[PDB]
């Protein structure tokens, strides 16, 4: 087939697979995109697009009307091949996604068309036109040179917005094919360029469009958030290495993992550094659910809507991830009775929940194994609803143990240097400081230091941060999130020494308590 | 690599002539003997694994063709032979060497190798006969040297690879049953030109159902675009020269007033399909209710089809699916794909599949394009989970109305129209497995010979469908009960209705709201099962209604509730009742089929019309290995992965041992641990790929780790029943307890292992009891049995059952044995019986409930019914006297064991040495004398606080003498560490090592008393004469 | 605190605002600076957990002593 331009011809469509990968090049580029080593690619060049997701369109596509139907747009791309991107993903570089208007997420169908030509590749075989014109709230005039050094240096196609900078590509020259054009194989003698300001009609008439403004939450700009607090993670423990080695794994036994813990000792921080790192290098999708942010649970028939809503997503993605934090709030068997028939207390209200996405799991998982899984957390193992063990939902398990000796090293290093203002002395050291702080965890860590840097920022009449013989009199005052629960007693004052004649035992003593 | 194939009658070992285009380029030219892989690709739900072969250049070969020996795969090429394969020549040509192959061989040809004078000539006999080679033959397995000769019995290392005919051993074997008998190389059962003379009219011949699939590529001939795989039907050569026409353009068949058109095209030699049958897809099969023979003609006006397609009729069947709301649009969407092809042809009464997948039922993709848009390579993601079919009625006729047989259907012409829903009976499974053929989650095949209940449900189904014709209101309500979860009732109800083909209506506890019922509950409850059935019924005949976990729903009234509540459960009661007889007069033929996991507590107001309870046990040792049989299937694993690779088991798998071992588990369970199983292979192939050795072309389940896998899934259930993580004691530390260990061997073990002698109902004496002085090993024995003999072991810490109320202490009793029951290779450790079991009636106590605790003791640890005796009952106490007699006999507690002090030094040098074990002793000196030294009124218990104390002391000294190297170390430095900090900065792992050397052995026995007096001892001397001298 | 002997929805409903408190603390603490969350209890072994622990500084208040009362005294007397 021969596109509307005689000069330009159709091949053959395909359908491939979104991932982040971060495959990079210099800025002359804008619409690259790599496809993977393997079948020659017929074309240099192509088209590409993205099946947009919907819902259903229930209830009257949920009381909207969506009155303003429109087919998405068609885009031109470059293609380059690539040997670490697998064979059925495509990398789509950090731009062409603002102009989707879709975030950058792992998974996403795109459809892809290799495109061949003949006449058009000829040095300055026609002069060049185009409008940059500002969209929105828009940064002053400037030169058209720079903007297509910066825009679409080397290929473009009209009607792109960019909502990175609030801008609009335009060009209604006469008898134009208003499709792809090359422009870093044209001499700049042979392209012209030009800037204006968009009507304001014309601007909101275009809003009407699919427009999803990604910083409706405020932000400082596209490279930095206020919030990210915690940008590190610190390879303490083993358990971040199993678990990509296993859930990663190309076949699984059972759909779930159950990752159990203690009072703030990592859940949380290590399932989002899990989701950071099997984000990029294994091209997997996730969904984060955080149960507690889940309201109504109870209400059963509202609930299994969004029950059926995560599988059917994660479904249609490609291979996918189910990361519940807390989940003993929405599948946890309240394990408080008095007096109930045998069969409620195996199924009450909380339970129907649990079974229901069993069985919906199970239907996919036992027709596509690598499809869809899910990796619940919880306060502890047993704890959960016994239909995990009993339904044979879960199969390997493990628990964050309190941090060894070795590792708390790393742990203070880092919160220390997390303030940059607190150091130590030539005559102190890490190891050794961690050796008092027996029986604590991150929480309790974090919170101490942050006691240390007020206890040596006024109580300490120094401006530097002094650093010794501070640090026991400042644990003395802490207790442990573990102790601070529970009936312990420091009331004693009576020091170590005040012996006797009671020599003949403290040796017994110091033999069988302290040595 | 795709690369052209025919085949030649020549050796199976003779090389494999191999184009020159590809031994050059990717060919290793350094190789003197170069080795390729080939893959035959077959009518089947995967690639077949690969088979290694020996290539050599050939420049005859036309480009990217092959030739080899068709006795590689058992047969001739008389018949069409397919035309190309998978290959790809081995990167370095690396093969394995098998160390070991083992050969079946007929009884002639090993009369002759025993006159065959010596070994070596013998070997040289057989490298011309079957021309084998050492370093450069390779051998496979389940292959055959010669027609009814010999045969691969076995291959250990590797299914194919090279052999070591000079030292690779070979087990050869004897045919001594002649089983040999039984090869055949797919030659012919005789030929005749004309079986009959002018039968051009018609034949008659099988229908069954065809297996799988078809891809277009595996075809010899070059059909159209489209409108072919709808009316394909395959057979064999010679049926298509009983026609008269190799693979010819359409045929007719026709029976019982019904004619379809249909093609034909060959069946494809290499496949292992029966003989002189016609092979068809479900679509044509499904118009008939189809006898096992039928006849079928030429018909040569098929080619000269009429398009008459105009306002066409079509209809939605009745079924479970048809009547859901969400699923009824990508049923319209996916019948406008299939009816958007150019040429698909019909014919009135034909029905027409389709599938689709069950989980895009909210997945809108896209809307409507003006232009490319199309679904073909869009779907290859997703692969379909449901099917559904549709009735067609009639067509326009048009001028063309001189004929309305068979007819196309134009996009271009014809539109959607529909009418009412219609009914028609689905396909029994006995006649067509649409799941097999749309590779469907397959419901499990149950063989009626074996499973008693089954046959039991099936016949009741298949009696109410007789009946039609009787025509009465027989039918009946059947309700299924289990007295454990998963035991696969709703599979086998799926079983029974896909048998029967009868339509499935699957309701389930996915139901509107439960709790607060007050809230028109009932209302939410009922009208939702009417509308579900309501539309479905009216378009079923017969039907099922399936009520899953019915059980918690139908709730029974409470001995403790709100006076008002239980009014809701008395209303939902009724009119569940009510529902349950008026769907029996208000249709025919309707089966009320419910399940429960206890029956206790459904209503006897709802059960008592009940007329049919089937206990459904958990499947026994026969049944296990049939449930095995099934999931290690191919047809099981190698589906839903898609892994590059195909799946199999290694024929060295047992059946009967697995499931001797595997007693108890549910068919849950078992597929847990076939899931695993396959797991562990997948990784242990990765592991090797990773590696550089031999990469193998298929993964191999093996016994060897089904072996722990099993183990795996008993320790998970074990965490389930809640036991507690006893220490890892072993069985060889109890020391000088020989008697003891022998008397609980005889018991805990003895009726366990070769359990034949003591199969029977017998009073096997499940009850023990250990009694004696102090600290001589009760809970230490307790603790290895625990762990050493792999039964379930259930703690009664002391007094745990003892509770507040008057009541619940006898509560905690039964459902500690109820539990302790559930599993029966299961012991209870009784710890301290005293606390719980005091003399009855006595005159100094009070409150009375010591004695109503021990009397439901005596009750429920013996009472009567007793069975499946092996709940073992261990018990323990310092002193029996508070115990009341009648636990002190047979059925409860028939021997009490005296672990006394040894008294013995033979016992005290055994226990000293069982107690230093596992810690190094320094030999300069030997310990007899700690023996001889000690008074035997020392103990078990003060031994081991001899050899613990006796280690603090030499293990104090190795601490001082660190003290005085980090001391010394402070001192040549400016003293900037303490001993703390010289552990992290310096290590001095050898100076740490204790070893105790027996001078303080000798020191620490001068300071340590013994644990009792001679006043206690005494009187436990006189407690063991009382109840051991008689 | 968690009740053992009440209701489940009751004792859900309470979890909720347990948890969310702790949640709204965090978002308050990072959306301005100096923000400075001062709470006050009657007795510290009601407060759950979720909340006890993530709590930086607890003081404790006494009775006043010899030393302070003199002071209260010549405050309140005060023309
Ligand atoms: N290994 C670690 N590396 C880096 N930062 C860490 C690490 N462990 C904990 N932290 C930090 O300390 C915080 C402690 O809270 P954490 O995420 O462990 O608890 P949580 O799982 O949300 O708790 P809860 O169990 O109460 O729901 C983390 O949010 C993170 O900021
Ligand atoms: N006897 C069996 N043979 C084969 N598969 C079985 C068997 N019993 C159960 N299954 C498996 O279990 C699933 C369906 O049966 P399932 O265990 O859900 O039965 P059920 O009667 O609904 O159980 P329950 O009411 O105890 O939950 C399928 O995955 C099926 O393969
Ligand atoms: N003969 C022995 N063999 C092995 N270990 C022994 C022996 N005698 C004593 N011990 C050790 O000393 C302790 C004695 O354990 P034992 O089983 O006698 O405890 P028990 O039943 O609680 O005793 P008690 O009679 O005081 O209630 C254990 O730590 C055990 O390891
Ligand atoms: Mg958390
Ligand atoms: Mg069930
Ligand atoms: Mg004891």
């Amino acid at each position: 087939t021969i596109l509307k331009n005689g000069a330009i011809q159709l091949l053959k469509k395909v359908i491939l697979r979104s991932t982040v990968c971060k495959m990079d090049f210099p800025k002359d580029n804008l619409f690259v995109v790599y496809i993977s080593d393997g079948a020659q690619l017929p074309s240099q060049k192509g088209y590409a697009s993205i099946v947009k997701c919907s819902l259903r369109q229930s209830k009257k596509s949920d009381s909207d009307n969506k009155s303003v139907g429109i087919p998405s747009k068609k885009i031109g791309v470059f293609i380059k091949c690539d040997s670490q991107i697998p064979e059925n993903h495509i990398a789509l570089s950090s731009h062409l996604w603002d102009a989707f208007f879709t975030h950058p997420m792992n998974g996403a169908k795109i459809k892809l068309e290799f495109l061949q030509m003949n006449q058009a590749n000829i040095i300055s075989g026609r002069n060049a036109t185009v409008n940059i014109k500002y969209f929105g709230k828009d940064v002053p005039t400037k030169s058209g040179d720079q903007y297509s050094k910066l825009l679409g240096g080397s290929l473009l196609t009209n009607n792109l917005i960019l909502p990175t900078e609030q801008i609009i590509i335009e060009i209604k020259k006469g008898e134009s094919e208003q499709q792809l054009c090359n422009l870093n194989e044209i001499s700049n003698e042979s392209v012209q360029w030009k800037v204006t300001q968009m009507g304001k009609e014309e601007v909101k008439d275009i809003i009407e469009r699919h427009l999803p403004k990604h910083y409706h939450v405020k932000e400082t700009g596209e490279v930095s958030r206020t919030s990210k607090d915690e940008d590190d993670f610190i390879t303490v423990n083993s358990i971040k290495k199993e678990m990509v080695n296993y859930l990663t794994s190309p076949i699984i036994a059972t759909p779930a993992i159950i990752l159990d813990g203690k009072q703030g000792i990592g859940k949380t921080r290590l399932l989002k550094e899990l989701i950071n790192e099997v984000e990029k290098d294994h091209h997997i999708f996730v969904k984060y659910a955080d149960c507690e942010t889940l309201h109504e649970t109870s209400n059963l028939d509202k609930t299994q809507k969004l029950i059926m809503e995560w599988c059917s997503f994660c479904y249609w993605y490609g291979p996918s991830l189910i990361v519940l934090d807390n989940v003993e709030a929405l599948f946890g068997k309240p394990q408080a009775n008095d007096g109930d028939p045998s069969n409620n207390g195996q199924w009450d209200n909380a339970s129907k929940l649990l079974n229901f996405f069993i069985n919906q799991v199970t239907k996919i998982f036992n027709k596509d194994n690598k499809r869809i899984r899910v990796l619940f957390s919880g306060k502890q193992k047993t704890q959960i609803n016994p239909l995990l063990f009993d339904k044979h939902f879960v199969s390997e398990t493990w628990s964050l143990r309190a941090p060894d000796k070795h590792a708390r090293a790393k742990l203070l290093e880092y919160f220390f240097s997390k303030n940059q203002i607190m150091k130590l002395n030539r005559d102190l050291q890490f190891s050794d400081l961690s050796l008092e702080t027996e029986g604590f965890s991150p929480l309790d860590l974090e919170i101490f230091t942050e006691k240390i840097f007020y206890d040596l920022q006024l109580e300490r009449d120094c401006d530097n941060v002094v650093t010794r013989e501070l640090f026991s009199k400042s644990l003395s005052a802490f207790t442990p999130s573990a102790l601070r629960g529970v009936k312990l007693t420091k009331e004693t004052n009576i020091k170590w020494g005040d012996i006797g004649a009671l020599a003949n035992a403290k040796d017994v003593l110091l033999e069988t308590l302290e040595w | 690599m795709k690369a052209s194939l025919t085949f030649s009658l020549s050796g199976i070992y003779a090389p494999c002539s191999i184009s020159r285009d590809i031994y050059l380029e990717y060919g290793d030219k350094k190789a003197e003997c170069l080795y390729g892989t080939i893959r035959l690709p077959q009518y089947g739900p995967g690639c077949t694994p690969g088979k290694i072969v020996h290539c050599v250049l050939d420049d005859s070969l036309p480009f990217c063709s092959i030739v080899v020996p068709s006795k590689l795969f058992g047969f001739m090429p008389t018949q069409p032979t397919m035309d190309f394969c998978y290959f790809e020549p081995i990167l370095d040509n690396v093969v394995p060497v098998l160390d070991s192959v083992t050969f079946l061989i007929n009884e002639q040809l090993y009369s002759k190798l025993m006159d065959l004078p010596q070994e070596m000539q013998q070997i040289q006999f057989l490298h011309y006969k079957y021309n084998i080679n050492s370093m450069e033959t390779v051998v496979h397995s389940r292959d055959i040297l010669t027609s009814g000769l010999c045969q691969i019995l076995n291959c250990s290392p590797f299914p194919q690879g090279l052999v070591d005919f000079t030292e690779t051993q070979l087990i050869l074997v004897n045919d001594t049953e002649q089983k040999l008998s039984a090869l055949k190389y797919a030659n012919e059962d005789e030929e005749y030109a004309l079986p009959k003379i002018g039968t051009n009219s018609a034949l008659s011949i099988d229908l069954e159902s065809l297996p799988c699939t078809i891809s277009r590529d595996l075809l010899r001939p070059a059909p159209h675009i489209n409108d072919d795989n709808s009316i394909y039907a395959f057979t064999d050569a010679e049926t298509l020269l009983r026609l008269d026409v190799t693979s010819g353009s359409f045929i007719t068949v026709s029976n019982m007033g019904c004619v379809r058109l249909v093609k034909l095209f060959v069946l494809l030699l290499p496949n292992g399909f029966k003989k002189r049958t016609i092979y068809a897809p479900p679509k044509i099969i499904a118009s008939f209710p189809d006898c096992s023979v039928v006849t079928i003609s030429k018909s040569n006006i098929g080619h000269t089809d009429i398009p008459i397609a105009n306002q066409v009729f079509i209809s939605r069947v009745g079924g479970w699916l048809q009547s859901q709301k969400c699923f009824q649009n990508i049923i319209l969407t996916t019948l406008k794909k299939f009816f958007s092809e150019s040429k698909r042809i019909l014919c009135q009464n034909d029905l027409i599949p389709i599938a689709f997948d069950s989980s895009m039922a909210d997945l809108n993709i896209a809307e409507e394009n003006d232009e490319s848009d199309d679904e073909d390579e869009l779907g290859q993601y997703y692969k379909n989970d449901s099917l559904v079919w549709f009735f067609v009625t009639s067509a326009e006729l048009d001028c063309f109305s001189k004929d309305n047989s068979h007819f196309i259907i134009d996009p271009n012409r014809t539109k959607l129209i529909t009418t009412n829903i219609t009914n028609r009976r689905p396909l029994p499974l006995s006649r067509s497995n649409l799941q097999r053929y749309y590779g469907f989650a397959e419901t499990f095949y149950y063989d009626l010979h074996i499973f008693p209940y089954v046959r039991q449900l099936v016949n009741i189904l298949e009696t109410s469908f007789n009946c039609s014709q009787r025509g009465i209101t027989l039918n009946a309500s059947v309700l299924l009960h289990s007295t454990t979860n998963n035991v696969g009732k709703a599979t086998m109800v799926r079983f029974a209705s896909k048998y029967l083909g009868i339509h499935l209506l699957e309701i389930d506890c996915l139901s509107l709201t439960s709790n607060s019922r007050q809230l028109d509950s009932t209302s939410k409850i009922i009208g939702y099962i009417r509308a579900k059935c309501e539309n479905v019924l009216p378009y079923a005949s017969p039907a099922v209604i399936f009520l899953a976990h019915l059980d918690s729903i139908l709730l029974d009234v409470n001995a403790n509730q709100d006076p008002e509540a239980i009014k809701l459960q008395k209303s939902i009661n009724f009119e569940m009742s009510k529902l349950l007889d008026d769907f029996t007069f208000k249709f025919p033929g309707t089966t009320f089929v419910g399940s429960v996991n206890n029956i206790d507590n459904v209503p006897s107001s709802f059960r008592s019309h009940m007329r049919f309870e089937i206990l459904v046990p958990v499947p026994s040792e026969a049944q296990r290995l049939r449930i095995f049989q099934w999931y290690l299937s191919s047809h099981e694993l190698n589906r839903d992965v898609q892994q590059k690779v195909p799946v199999s088991y290694m024929d060295n798998i047992s059946f009967s041992s697995l499931s001797s071992y595997s007693a108890g588990l549910t068919p849950l369970d078992i597929k847990s641990i076939v899931e695993t199983a396959r797991m562990t292979a997948t990784a242990r192939f990765y592991q090797e790929s990773k590696k550089c050795g031999w990469l193998p072309q298929s993964i191999l389940i093996t016994q060897e780790d089904l072996s722990k896998a099993t183990s795996k899934a008993r320790n998970e259930f074990s965490v389930s029943i809640g036991a507690p993580q006893i220490p890892n004691v072993t069985w060889d530390d109890i020391g000088g307890i020989d008697f003891v260990k022998g008397e609980i061997l005889d018991t805990i073990d003895m009726p366990l292992k070769h359990p034949e002698l003591f199969t029977s109902g017998m009073k096997k004496r499940s009850g023990i009891l250990f009694y004696g002085p102090p600290g001589t090993g009760k809970t230490l024995m307790a603790k290895a049995i625990a762990t050493n003999f792999s039964l379930n072991f259930f703690s009664v810490k002391g007094p745990e059952l003892l509770n507040m109320y008057i009541g619940e202490s006898e509560a905690n009793v039964r459902r500690v044995f109820q539990k302790a029951r559930e599993a029966k290779p299961c012991v209870i450790f009784f710890d301290q019986i005293d606390s719980v079991a005091p003399k009855r009636g006595n005159q100094g106590d009070s409150g009375g409930v010591m004695d109503r605790i021990v009397s439901q003791l005596l009750a429920e640890l013996d009472g009567m019914s007793t069975d499946a005796d092996g709940v073992f009952v261990i018990g323990a106490t310092n002193r029996p006297d508070l115990l009341d007699e009648a636990l002190l006999r047979p059925g409860r507690f028939d021997k009490l064991l005296y672990l006394g002090i040894p008294d013995t030094d033979t016992k005290q040098l055994n226990i000293l040495e069982a107690l230093t074990r596992k810690f190094v002793l320094d030999n300069d000196v030997k310990l007899i004398e700690l023996a001889k030294l000690c008074p035997f009124n020392y103990t078990g218990a003060d031994f081991y606080a001899l050899c613990s104390d006796a280690m603090l002391n030499a293990m104090s000294r190795i601490a001082r003498m660190v003290e005085k190297k980090v001391s010394q170390h402070n001192e040549l430095t400016g003293e900037n560490i303490s001993t703390r900090r010289w552990f992290d900065k310096i290590a001095t792992k050898e100076d740490t090592k204790v070893v105790v050397k027996m001078e303080d052995f000798l020191k620490a026995q001068e300071q340590l008393t013994p644990s009792v007096s001679r006043a206690e001892l005494n009187h436990y001397e006189a407690v063991r004469a009382n109840f051991e001298g008689a």
